[PDB]
Parts: structure tokens; sequence; C-alpha cells
């Protein structure tokens, strides 16, 4: 446990305030940018996604003239058109606490090129993956962005607060603590010096008058 | 300082001395929550807080003010009890159950 030092430190802790006060000045508007850039992405996300997600099933579920029970047959029958279930190009990108990696796989999913002649409905029904799958990849890189930008936002403003209502007003109180403590010392000056005068003159009016 | 003096039976009601202390820590742990909200995440804090939260409000803008107007130890204590109700009886650990059965 300790208080501070006692002097000069006043000035230093003032440049503490400078550091803080000015630091935190800018500390928001660091984040102003990122919050700014954030809105566009919020907009963009679901657009194509909602559209063709619904259009995947459109024919798919709705062409079971054979496809449901001869779904078995066909679904077997045309299964595994190109299933690597892989494509990861791992991407790193600015995210605070760790630049989190995102990534995209990128390979087909079936739609009118699948092996063998076979029935007709099949292939179009298989086509649906373009519109669940392929398109669903878009959210694989956009939906993570929302959380990532969260992290930052939150963590940052978190400090804002702390600095703003813990650090600063405390260290404010530091400055004071010094100030007054220097001051009362300065009484002593006055008093000591005070006494000196009384003596020097009180002593001397007795030589020429007594 | 004084207070555990001039309280209790035959001087005042006998539940006074007790219903102090309950309130004390109750309100206490209310604001306490409200601090930490602003740090990690508001709704990332314990769910059995939200009531203790709201309990801080009641004692807040509901009770404290009373404008200008005469009041009475009676009328006071009556609404002093009002405070407790919302939080369970099973959460009031600094008072015995007899006064709880005196009122609620």
């Amino acid at each position: 446990s300790q208080v501070s030092p006692t002097r000069m430190n006043l000035l230093q802790r003032r440049g503490q305030l400078r550091l803080a006060q000015k630091g935190v000045d800018l500390l928001k508007k660091k984040r102003d940018a990122l919050v700014a850039e954030f809105f566009g992405l919020v907009r963009e996300a679901m657009e194509a996604r909602k559209a063709l997600d619904q259009a995947a099933k459109e024919a798919y579920a709705a062409l079971l003239l054979a496809q449901a029970f001869d779904g078995p047959e066909v679904v077997a029958g045309a299964a595994l058109g190109v299933p690597p279930l892989e494509g990861v190009e791992a991407e790193v990108e600015n995210v605070w606490g760790s630049k989190v990696p995102r990534l995209k796989a990128t390979f087909p999913d079936g739609a009118l090129l699948s092996p063998v002649g076979t029935p007709a409905y099949t292939l179009e029904a298989s086509r649906a993956f373009r519109r669940y799958a392929e398109a669903l990849i878009r959210v694989a890189n956009t939906e993570t962005r929302l959380k990532k930008i969260g992290e930052e936002i939150k963590k940052t403003t978190r400090r804002v607060n702390a600095l703003e209502q813990v650090v600063i007003p405390g260290i404010r109180a530091q400055i004071r603590f010094i100030q007054q403590v220097l001051e009362q010392r300065e009484r002593e000056d006055t008093f000591r010096l005070k006494r000196i005068k009384g003596k020097i003159e009180a002593r001397e009016a007795e030589e020429e008058g007594g | 300082r004084l207070m555990n003096n001039g309280v209790g039976k035959g001087k005042t009601r006998e539940d006074h001395k007790q219903v102090s202390d309950q309130l004390y820590s109750a309100y206490a742990n209310g604001v306490d929550i409200r601090k930490l909200v602003a740090i990690i995440g508001e709704d990332a804090l314990t769910e059995n807080d939200r009531r203790y939260l709201q309990f801080a409000d009641a004692f807040e803008r509901f009770f404290i003010n009373q404008g200008q107007q005469n009041r009475s130890i009676e009328e006071s204590l009556q609404i002093a009890w009002a405070l407790l109700s919302m939080l369970p009886q099973g959460e009031l650990k600094r008072i015995s159950k007899d006064h709880i059965g005196k009122y609620y």
C-alpha cells in the first residue's frame, strides 16, 4: 500500500491526464469508423439468400411424380454428384482479440450436368442445390461478420466506459491529493519565517534606547 | 450510530429492528448489478438479477420521494413492507417468518 510520491509527480500525473483525456478523446472515433462500415453489411445479408432458398424447394419438393418413394431410387440413383464436402480457402481478417479467420469453400453442387441420361425432373430437382447450397455460402461469410463486428464494438465501448468513469475521475483525485498536500506544507514556511522577523527587530530596539 | 436502541417491543413495533437489515443488502446488490451490466453485456448477467434490478427502482422513484406532506411511522412502515413483497419470502433471510405472517 502506498500513496504517491510527493512532488513533480504532479506534473507527470498531469501528463497522465493528458494521456488519458486526449487518448480517450480519440478512442471513440476509432470506433466511429467501424460502426460506420458496419451498416452496409447489415443491409446486405439476406437478399439473394431469401430469394433462392425458397426457390430451391420450388420444383424440388414439388416434382415427386416419382421423386419421393422413387425418391429412394433416384436419390440413391443420382446421389454424390460431386460431394468433396471441402473447399476451405482460409481467410484471416481484422477482428480484435485475434484476427478471426473466415473462409470460403468453392466447388459446385449439381445442376444439369450430372452423370447419365436418367429421368428429366431429377436433374432440375438436383439443380436446386445452386439455390440452397451455392447461395448459402454467401451467408457463410456474411453471417459471421455480424458477430465479429460485434466483438470489436463491444470490447471497445467497454473500455470507453471504464476509462470514462473509473480511470479518469480517480486519477483526477490523484492530482488533487498532491495539490493540497503540497499546500499545507507551505504554511510552515510562513510561520517559520514569521518568527524570524519578530526576533530580529524585537532584539534591536534596546541597544540605542535601553 | 444508535438505532439498535429505542427499537423493539414496547417502544415501537418489534419488526423494525429487523426489517432494516434485509433492505440494506437488497438494495445494495441491486445497484451492484447495474454496474456490471455496462461492462461485459447487460443481459450476459445472471437472470435472477432482473428482479433485484426492478426492486431497485421501486425503492427508487416509487418510495423515496414523498413531496411535502406529513408522514407517520405507521404509514411509513406499512409501505416499508411494500418493498419486500415482490421478492420472495424465501429470499428474506434476515427476518423471521412471524412478521411475514404478520403481513405481506
